């Protein structure tokens, strides 16, 4: 399988770029979750972006911290993640599906029966996000033994010594939060990276082309989605409703 | 990559999110030049000497050994200004803040002595100071809050997750991420990704060298075994670094036991608990069988961190320290004996490691030894809890 290859491929012919939305596994259910991710796919997502609740998410925001709290409310513990993602994949036979790990939920079975379980499952890529480059080989060295791609985040602050490992180590795509940034595209293709998808603050469609047109392969919406599913927890054909709406607006913008 | 060595063999290391590289390795340049530095070691010891009081004594015990064949000496971070060992490192982190041009301070706070101790430097030195503290944390600790606010620190609390002390770490991060262009992250304990573990030993390792110079004063040797209670590990890490080498010097580090290792409600990850990586470091630490992150129980609120410093993970696999757990109940008896028989009220963390050194002497009292307890904190603040227990128990 390289899903993420065939994704870039056909999605270069017909001119477009990718709209990824990121949401956590089991928020707010996980039948709610199921049904929240199908809908995420009929209206349009080039592929999913996928959390496993973790009890200290310290790399992330406010929106991040409460998805993760109404997952645990709802039992959701990694094993049931792990049989979520083998039934989403049973469905979905060819979107690409990424996960978005902090580091002990890997670690804490064993780096590699980690790994050996995304790849039995059919997940495509592992991002960690408290790994940096600096401390990933055991990690990428792992994810390419079992056929997963790990990918880094590229940060604003990032200096070319960082580019030129990020650049060599990741695979699948590049993470790009928000140096001017047609910059940052163009050395990473001149170091010829993985395509990179821009993931800072994307929450309307004009977002989703001006990444494109900048020069990235696409964006990764990675918050918006899980407001959505705040906004309208109450109602969950409201939910479904709004979140087919929007997706579909942010995927038609990536026609460009 | 690094000018240091991350790891203390299988242990430490820097797992922080990519956007916070830069902030740890200008953190660290600034560190090793900070200590080639002598104008910077000078203003350092006098700041401890003229504001925080050092050397701060060492009492031999008069009373409590009495009947056996232990000498006992208290090394006395109590009479520290602000009345915990706390102090050393927040002054010595302040400095660094301001050799690096920061001028804001990021802390984060359990029990609320860490935000106090950094709230005093920040007014003495100049700095802006904003402290989370988990809100449940909040509530428990009205007096350390009112004690920060007087001081002029910022005080945020935090309600996330479990809103205890580790969340609180979390949201101290995430504010760094974004702020370390002009703020520093004064880190409470040897603990979280290097070169925080390194740094704080440094900072706090003048207790072992008093300790040292006092104790070949006094009594003409070197004690038997140094014992020092083990939350995140700063003070016990202080006590023990100049004696590293002196390997006829017993170390003892003490892990708060709670209602008991069997029960489950301890706070002792070092041995009773699980290699993971959390806070920017591989080390043992309080888990779920899943690798969710547990808190850590004990009756003294300043033992809280869930985790250790890796350095102590180290020092015990290879051999060179042991680590032992002590109860709630062993902690409180140790209390009201040191108020009895000596007219020292000991912090709720202190007592933990006094108990062991009243059980090594108890166990085997013609044993000749020679023992120094780390008197991390005074007691003051651990009067109404004790109260409390006291009058619910008769
Ligand atoms: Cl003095
Ligand atoms: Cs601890």
């Amino acid at each position: 399988m390289e899903r993420y290859e065939n994704l870039f491929a056909q999605l270069n012919d017909r001119r477009e770029g990718a709209f990824v939305p990121f949401v956590t596994l089991g928020d707010p259910g996980i039948e709610q979750s199921l049904k929240i991710i199908d809908t995420l796919i009929d209206a349009g997502a080039d592929a999913l972006e996928l959390g496993v609740p973790f009890s200290d998410p310290l790399a992330d925001g406010p929106t991040i911290q409460n998805a993760n709290l109404r997952a645990f409310a709802a039992g959701v513990t990694p094993a049931q993640c792990f049989e979520m993602l083998a039934l989403i994949r049973e469905k979905h036979p060819t979107i690409p599906i990424g996960l978005l790990m902090y580091a002990n939920l890997v670690f804490n079975n064993g780096i590699d029966a980690f790994y050996a379980r995304c790849e039995q499952v059919g997940v495509d890529s592992v991002l960690v996000a408290d790994v940096p480059v600096e401390e990933s080989a055991p990690f990428r060295q792992a994810a390419l033994r079992h056929n997963i791609a790990p990918i880094f985040i590229c940060p604003p602050n990032a200096d070319d010594d960082l580019l030129r490992q990020v650049a060599s180590y990741g695979r699948g795509y590049t993470y790009l939060l928000s140096l001017p940034l047609h910059h940052l595209i163009e050395k990473l293709k001149e170091y010829h990276a993985a395509p990179a998808l821009q993931g800072f603050g994307i929450s309307s469609p004009e977002q989703v082309s001006a990444a494109v047109r900048a020069g990235a392969a696409g964006a990764i919406s990675g918050s918006a989605i899980v407001k959505i599913i705040e906004k309208n927890l109450a109602s969950p054909k409201q939910m479904l409703a709004e979140l087919r709406s929007f997706v579909s607006a942010m995927k038609a913008a990536s026609r460009a | 990559t690094t000018l240091l060595n991350p790891y203390f063999g299988e242990f430490g290391g820097m797992y922080v999110p990519q956007i916070l590289m830069p902030a740890l390795n200008q953190l660290e340049e600034a560190f090793v030049s900070a200590q080639k530095d002598p104008e910077f070691q000078a203003q350092f010891a006098d700041l401890l000497k003229n504001y925080a009081g050092r050397p701060t004594a060492l009492t031999k015990c008069q009373n409590i050994t009495a009947g056996t064949r232990t000498t006992l000496y208290l090394k006395r971070e109590d009479l520290l200004h602000g009345g915990a060992h706390k102090t050393n490192q927040v002054l010595g982190q302040a400095l660094l803040a301001k050799r690096m041009g920061k001028s804001e301070i990021i802390a984060e706070t359990g029990a609320g002595q860490h935000g106090v101790a950094s709230a005093l430097a920040s007014a003495l030195l100049g700095l802006k100071c904003r402290i989370y503290m988990g809100a449940k944390d909040v509530e428990r600790q009205s007096p350390n809050v009112f004690r920060m606010r007087l001081m002029g620190a910022e005080v945020i609390p935090v309600h996330s997750g479990s809103a205890t002390l580790k969340d609180a770490c979390n949201e101290a991060l995430r504010d760094w991420s974004g702020s370390y262009e002009t703020a520093h992250y004064m880190l409470g304990t040897a603990a979280g990704p290097h070169p925080y573990p390194t740094i704080v030993r440094e900072f706090q390792r003048m207790i072992g060298e008093e300790t040292k110079a006092q104790i070949l004063d006094k009594e003409g040797r070197l004690p038997d075994a140094v014992i020092a209670c083990v939350g995140g590990g700063s003070n016990a890490i202080g006590m023990f670094a100049d004696f590293i080498n002196d390997t006829s010097v017993g170390l003892i580090g003490v892990e708060p036991g709670g209602h008991g290792i069997e029960t489950g409600e301890h706070g002792a990850p070092l041995k009773h608990g699980r290699v993971g990586i959390y806070f920017g470091m591989k080390a043992p630490m309080m888990q779920t069988a899943d690798g969710q992150i547990e808190e850590s129980y004990s009756i003294s609120a300043g033992l809280d961190f869930p985790s250790v410093g890796p350095q102590h993970a180290y020092l015990n696999s290879i051999g060179r320290a042991d680590y032992v757990s002590i109860t709630d109940d062993e902690a409180l008896e140790a209390f009201k004996t040191l108020c009895r028989h000596e007219g020292i009220i000991p912090a709720l963390e202190s007592s933990h490691a006094l108990a062991h050194a009243l059980k090594m002497m108890r166990e085997q009292p013609e044993k000749e030894q020679l023992l120094v307890v780390n008197l991390s904190g005074r007691g003051d603040k651990d009067i109404f809890t004790v109260h409390d227990i006291l009058k619910a128990r008769g």
